[PDB]
């Protein structure tokens, strides 16, 4: 099942322990804000995510 | 009809000598008239409020308007109780239950309590002085006890003016000592510009410090030279501008002329001056309500000296103070109820705050309810997933948004404070984290909540790519991540 | 560290549950230390609460 | 400079000028800011106390 590195790797750490991150990495994605097109918020958010 | 009353006003109160004309010549109505007989005298000085209050009395008065002090106020208080003289005032409530006084001062110590857990306060000091009374010294430590505070109160009246500046250094060199941030200043308006200058000279009022001048003028006194500075300075002000009938007085009050009425040629007017205009209604009310209910009240019998062995009274001065207190008016502070006591109820105290543009208003205070703060975001969109959010084991124990905890959780709680606003995360079920459909181009979970606009923020780990980034705008990312193979 | 309780205004209709009133509140502080500034009709008051 | 409150500690002024007590400084003494400056007559000196 592949899916997303850091939720592969929070699973592998808590204890079932039956899980395995093999490999690496296969892409590069970005976990960043949703806001609105021409935000209320995101000009603040942007430098305060910085 | 000349109903005749005795005046005894302070030296040097020069506003409010004029503002009680004002209300003589306005107040007065064509089918009766009052006789004011004003005498001047130092009013600290309890001789000379005895002979003063003996000589009107042997005047023959039905009702006495005057000023006392602490060194005086229990002179007026047995007075009145024997000679059965109505007294009315504008100056500090008396602490119990007096008759024949009218306080046209409202009470202050609920108001001030109110405040201070508006701001959450713990540890703090408490300048006071000695000048009215220590009934608000008396109630806030009575109050420190159950509510866990820390008052540093230091009284502060008893310096002379050759040496005030070694001695307000030499307080507030003791405060930083303690670390005091919090001062409540509790005085009269000289005794706030005395201070207010030491703490500028100093240098004691940058951001970081907090005011509250615990009187009931607080635009009263120069407030100019610390509007500017960066410590918040709160307040408490009866008279508000921003009514009518105070804006109908204004515009009269300022195209007075100065040698007819020294201080009237003003902006504002002093709390105490508003008072002095605000009984003259009053009294004029009682005499519009006595020959109403047709009570002819006139003792042309002559009353004689203060000094009867023994001393009697008049039973038609109980008739006076029951007109007295069952006036309801309206006038500069608001709606003047009064109770059985003489005491003021059913008013109304505005908080106010300083800020760089002025004095603005923060709320008001009453009886009934509390300081009522009169006043004048964002949808959080996400999904519940370890790490990030994590639904609680007390989610029926602790209520709340902290009901919802985990990575995401602290970093939304840092992006909306950091930014200013507060969260509200709700969390749409439906499973699915969003993308724009094949032949119908809907978007599902998140994306649903936030490309249609039923929410503002998501706080998500969500994947930026090219369809997502054309619908709506994103943030930097959180971390860098790939696809990873779980087996 | 002062606490001070104005003890003055207390009546003779609620003595008992006023008197009994600050002291459990000095016992949910653990207050040890007492001062007394009465007159002794206040004080042989106080002394047999 | 007091007006705005930019005189506490943290906060250093250089007055450049001759007259360093010349003008009014009790206003800025005891700020927390130290303010140095620039002196030619000396009143220590005989000549100058005559």
């Amino acid at each position: 099942y592949l899916l997303e590195s850091t939720m592969n790797e929070y699973i592998e750490q808590r204890k079932p322990c039956d899980t395995m991150k093999v490999g690496g990495n296969l892409d590069s994605k970005g976990y960043g804000i949703a806001t609105p097109k021409g935000s209320s918020l995101g000009t603040p958010v942007n430098l305060a995510v910085l | 009809n000349s109903i005749q009353i005795g005046g005894l006003f302070p030296r040097g109160a020069d506003q409010e000598y004029s503002a009680f004309r004002v209300g003589m010549v306005q107040f007065s109505t064509s089918e009766f008239r009052l006789t004011p007989h004003i005498d001047n005298l130092e009013v600290a000085n309890s001789f000379a409020v005895t002979n003063a209050f003996c000589s009107q009395f042997s005047r023959g008065v039905y009702a006495i308007f005057g000023f006392y002090d602490k060194k005086s106020v229990n002179t007026i208080t047995s007075f009145c109780g024997t000679l059965h003289v109505s007294f009315i005032t504008p100056s500090f409530p008396t602490d119990g239950t007096h008759p024949f006084v009218i306080q046209m001062r409202p009470d202050l110590k609920g108001a001030l309590l109110s405040l201070i857990e508006y701001y959450q306060w713990d540890k703090f000091a408490y300048l006071y002085d000695s000048d009215r009374g220590l009934s608000t010294l008396q109630a806030v430590l009575d109050s420190a006890a159950e509510k866990k505070w820390q008052v540093t109160a230091i009284n502060v009246g008893n310096i002379n003016n050759d040496k005030k500046d070694e001695t307000y250094r030499s307080l507030f060199q003791d405060l930083e000592l303690k670390k005091e941030r919090r001062v409540i200043l509790d005085c009269e308006r000289d005794k706030v510009n005395d201070i207010v200058d030491q703490v500028i000279t100093i240098g004691k009022h940058v951001k970081g410090y907090h005011y509250i001048i615990a009187n009931l003028g607080f635009t009263d006194g120069d407030l100019l030279k610390i509007q500017f500075g960066g410590a918040e300075v709160s307040g408490f002000q009866i008279v508000d501008y921003d009514d009518s009938l105070v804006s109908k007085f204004i515009e009269r009050w300022s195209t007075l002329e100065e040698k007819e009425y020294p201080g009237a040629h003003t902006a504002t007017i002093k709390y105490t001056s508003a008072l002095t205009y605000d009984a003259v209604q009053v009294m004029t009310e009682a005499f519009r309500n006595l020959r109403k209910q047709r009570i002819e009240i006139s003792r042309r019998g002559n009353a004689g000296d203060c000094l009867a062995n023994p001393a009697v009274p008049w039973g038609q001065g109980v008739e006076i103070e029951r007109a007295l207190k069952q006036v309801q008016v309206e006038g500069l502070s608001g709606n003047i109820k009064f109770d059985q006591n003489g005491k003021r109820i059913n008013y109304t105290i505005n908080i106010m705050e300083l800020k760089t543009n002025g004095p603005r208003k923060i709320g008001y205070w009453s009886e009934v309810d509390k300081m009522v703060l009169t006043e004048d975001t964002v949808v959080v969109t996400t999904i519940l997933e370890s790490p990030y959010v994590m639904m609680k084991k007390n989610h029926e124990m602790l209520e709340g948004n902290e009901r919802y905890e985990g990575y995401c959780v602290d970093l939304a709680a840092e992006i909306a404070k950091h930014c200013g606003f507060k969260y509200k995360l709700t969390i749409v079920g439906d499973g699915k984290y969003g993308a724009r459909d094949a032949d119908t181009k809907i978007w599902n979970g998140m994306v649903g909540e936030l490309v249609y606009g039923k929410a503002d923020i998501a706080i998500a780990p969500l994947t930026i790519t090219l369809v997502r980034e054309e619908v709506i705008d994103f943030s930097k990312p959180f971390m860098s991540l790939g696809i990873s193979i779980m087996i």
